[PDB]
């Protein structure tokens, strides 16, 4: 839940290197 | 500066069923003032409306621009209104009296 | 002609025999890394061509 | 992939979107200030004319 | 037959003479090779010299003007004559300005013959 | 045409900074190849779902639903499930398309 | 009865000005532009702001009192029936390097006004081309609206 | 010819099967505003990846039988 | 199209000829080519062709494959035994009676 959503969102809002 | 069969009155289908009437009012005021809306209930005339201008350039622009508009997936498909008939008579009673109204106020006879 | 489709018949059935050859992480970096490329250049997907269409 | 891709896409549209926005309300107050403030030192040759 | 008809029958002449392939020289004007005066006709009652001078300018200098208004009331009849300075001008003015609509009204242009001073 | 595309070639060889000095030792190398099995090796699923990401999904499913055909010669007859038939007009696009992909695997989307 | 003129008649000017049936004074002269830079229109009266007007996409803009008509009606009876005209008239100039080119920039020209228009609040000398520059605030008529002119990057 | 037309004008153009309404009183109130001052109040994308569906797939406009092809003009008429 | 006059004609050549050569097949029939002989036979008028309605093994293997292989139906349709038109038209028809 909580970790879920803090290190995935943390993780897909930089996953594209171009941006 | 424009080609008659342009008209202040077309003929939409492709719509939404049931599409709200106040988007209707809006995605269509895009372009200016509407004189009515009619929209078809039977099933037959279900999802297709008639829509009156009170402008010629303004119903001619939006025959121009919307024309090819995709709103809830589909395309708006258009066209200008051919009224060529005349669909009950056009009471001579009350016309004979509005025009003798213009005549007893402006004094011409 | 009658060579090469012999063994052209002989690669398609090969194919569906010994799988797809592109395994699946090498699949799904190739289109994860196109999905970038397109998101950095704010690429906008052509739509299918409408009826009511100028051109 | 196309899911999770997909929802990748999203996110970061939607931050985008947001952080330009606020950015363009920011520039907007800029602008109503610089105007106001225009018609203050107008109310307390570098130009044409035609004739 | 009314004047609009006179407009469409000249028109016709020249769309006509197209479709044959006419060369310039056998044109039906060439038969007014002699005399640079235009009729124009179907004018409104309120042109003036001046407009049908701005009008008809476009295609050349204009030597005479001779608008022909009734001698009771002064009011144009609806009809003048125009004497340009080159002839070839009248060859451009009669293909270009017969059918144009004037102010509704559709005016009409065609050379003149021998016309006679007044 | 490319005879220009020749000639601008070499001349944005030579325009780079400095391409021609080896005081300190740098190296040119210019390297030229193919890809040696392009259009056979083309996979009609990855193929399907990377047109997506650029056509709409209808026209997506029409190319590589049209890729996938019988072929015929005079009486041998397969189905084509593997590669791309290259008879087919729209063709260009689909190995444009596909190159470009490849492109950025060699490149890398930084360069 | 009346004599052959050499003088003319509102009969060119009215088919071609005409518009709703009124006939127009002025009209568009042949370096009108329509504008890159998006100019807009910030109207106060007094010191109570008003909606902006981003008038950056016509190559003029006519301000009367005959509102069926112009663009921007201003409406305080001081206010001609067709007073003024914004105008983006490409000009050129002279860049650092002396080389020619053209840039749109905006123009007011007073149509024959009764009152006037007031640019820094000076009365201008109708029917000429004045050059709006930035930040400069306009008031038509004797009325109690003004405008500044900015664009988006000022 | 652009004259506007009355109430009954329009019933007398328009056939049968219809229902007529302005949206809201504001809905005609926006007619009211939209016609008075139109001047821009703001002149107002990316890659976004899109959600299969069947619905344009679905939308027809030739009649389904053995009839020939329908023009796009005669709409109108049939 | 065909009518079952052609058809009729079709069946009795291919009985006669056989299934190579749809030259002189194509000469018996008017209005109609080898190319077209040859489809019709292969697609509908083929007695090994089934037209039965679908076993519910079939529709589970059609949605399993048709998932698995997206738009492939020539490739498909030999994994279940029907023509890629059949496969094809019955999936849309699961596919819309599940919608």
């Amino acid at each position: 839940x909580x970790x879920x959503x803090x290190x995935x969102r943390x993780x897909x809002x930089x996953x594209l290197p171009l941006x | 500066r424009l080609p008659p069969e342009v008209n202040r009155i077309l003929y939409i289908r492709n719509l939404p069923y049931k599409i709200t009437a106040e988007e209707m009012y809006d995605i269509f005021g895009k372009y200016g003032p509407i004189r009515q809306i009619r929209v078809g209930n039977t099933p037959e005339t279900r999802g297709t409306a008639y829509v009156v201008y009170e402008d010629i350039f303004d119903a001619k622009n939006a025959c121009d621009h919307l024309s090819g508009f995709n709103v809830c997936n589909r395309y708006l498909v258009v066209l200008y209104y051919n009224a060529n008939r005349a669909f009950q008579k056009m009471d001579t009673k009350k016309k004979e009296e509005q025009l003798k109204l213009l005549k007893e106020k402006y004094g011409i006879n | 002609t009658r060579l090469y489709l012999k063994a052209e018949q002989e690669r398609q059935h090969n194919y569906l025999k010994d799988g797809p050859y592109i395994t699946a992480e090498e699949a799904v970096a190739v289109y994860t890394t196109t999905v970038h490329w397109l998101e950095s250049r704010r690429f906008s997907p052509i739509p299918f061509p409408p009826l009511s269409y100028k051109h | 992939a196309d899911r999770k891709a997909r929802e990748a896409v999203e996110m970061r549209a939607q931050v985008e979107r947001k952080m330009a926005q606020k950015e363009k309300e920011k520039h907007e107050e800029k602008l109503r200030e610089m105007a106001q403030k225009a018609r203050e030192r107008r109310a307390g040759e570098n130009r044409d004319i035609s004739e | 037959m009314n004047p609009l008809t006179k407009v469409k029958l000249i028109n016709e002449l020249n769309e006509r003479e197209v479709q044959l392939g006419v060369a310039d020289k056998v044109s039906w004007h060439s038969e007014y090779k002699d005399s640079a005066w235009i009729f124009l006709g179907g004018l409104p009652y309120e042109l003036t010299e001046g407009d049908i001078i701005c009008v008809f300018s476009q295609y050349g200098e204009i030597v005479n003007i001779n608008l022909v208004r009734d001698k009771k009331t002064g009011k144009s009849k609806g009809f003048c004559f125009l004497c340009y300075e080159d002839q070839r001008s009248t060859i451009l003015a009669v293909d270009n300005f017969n059918g144009i609509k004037i102010k509704g009204r559709t005016i009409r242009v065609d050379h003149v013959s021998n016309y006679r001073a007044p | 045409p490319p005879p220009l595309l020749v000639y601008k070639w070499c001349q944005g060889i030579n325009n780079l900074q400095d391409v021609w000095e080896t005081s300190e030792g740098e190296c040119n190398v210019m390297l030229e190849s193919r890809f040696e099995k392009m259009y056979e090796k083309i996979d009609l699923t990855l193929l399907n779902r990377l047109l997506r990401l650029i056509v709409d999904h209808n026209i997506a499913d029409y190319m590589t639903a049209k890729n996938n055909v019988v072929i015929n010669y005079k009486d041998m007859n397969h189905t084509n499930s593997y590669g791309i038939i290259r008879g087919l007009q729209f063709a260009s696009f689909i190995v444009q398309y596909y190159g470009l992909v490849m492109d950025l695997l060699v490149l890398g989307l930084h360069r | 009865k009346e004599k052959p003129s050499f003088e003319l008649s509102g009969a060119l000017l009215e088919d071609t000005n005409t518009f709703r049936g009124v006939v127009i004074k002025y009209s568009e002269p042949p370096e009108a532009r329509i504008p890159k830079k998006r100019w807009r229109l910030y109207p106060f009266k007094n010191d109570e702001v008003l909606p902006v007007m981003y008038i950056h996409r016509q190559s003029a803009y006519l301000l009367g009192r005959h509102r069926r008509i112009a663009d921007i009606p201003i409406d305080h009876p001081s206010c001609s029936k067709q007073h003024a005209v914004f105008q983006y008239r490409l000009v050129e100039y002279t860049r650092a390097d002396g080389t020619v080119g053209r840039r749109v920039k905006p123009y007011i020209i007073d149509l024959g006004s009764g009152n006037g228009t007031f640019l820094n609040n000076k009365r201008i000398e109708p029917q000429r081309y004045y050059e709006l520059k930035e930040k400069d605030v306009l008031k038509f008529g004797f009325s109690s609206r003004e405008y500044v002119l900015l664009h988006e990057s000022s | 010819r652009n004259r506007p037309l009355s109430d009954e004008e329009l019933d007398a153009m328009f056939p049968e099967g219809y229902k007529v309404l302005p949206p809201p009183a504001g809905y005609v109130p926006i007619r009211t505003p939209a016609r008075k001052l139109t001047a821009t109040p703001t002149p107002l994308t990316g890659f976004h990846m899109q959600t299969e569906d069947r619905t344009m797939k679905s939308v027809n406009d030739q009649p389904s039988g053995n009839l020939p092809f329908l023009k796009p003009d005669d709409i109108q008429y049939f | 199209v065909w009518r079952n006059t052609e058809d009729e004609i079709l069946k009795a050549a291919v009985m006669k000829y056989g299934k190579n050569q749809w030259s002189r097949i194509a000469s018996l029939l008017h209005r109609k080519s080898a190319k077209q002989c040859k489809a019709r036979w292969y697609e509908w008028l083929d007695p090994s062709i089934k037209k039965t309605e679908w076993s519910r093994e079939e529709e589970e293997k059609l949605l399993h494959l048709a998932k698995l292989m997206p738009t492939q139906w020539r490739t498909i349709a030999p994994i279940i035994g029907r023509t890629a038109a059949q496969c094809l038209e019955h999936y849309e028809f699961l596919l819309d009676k599940a919608a």
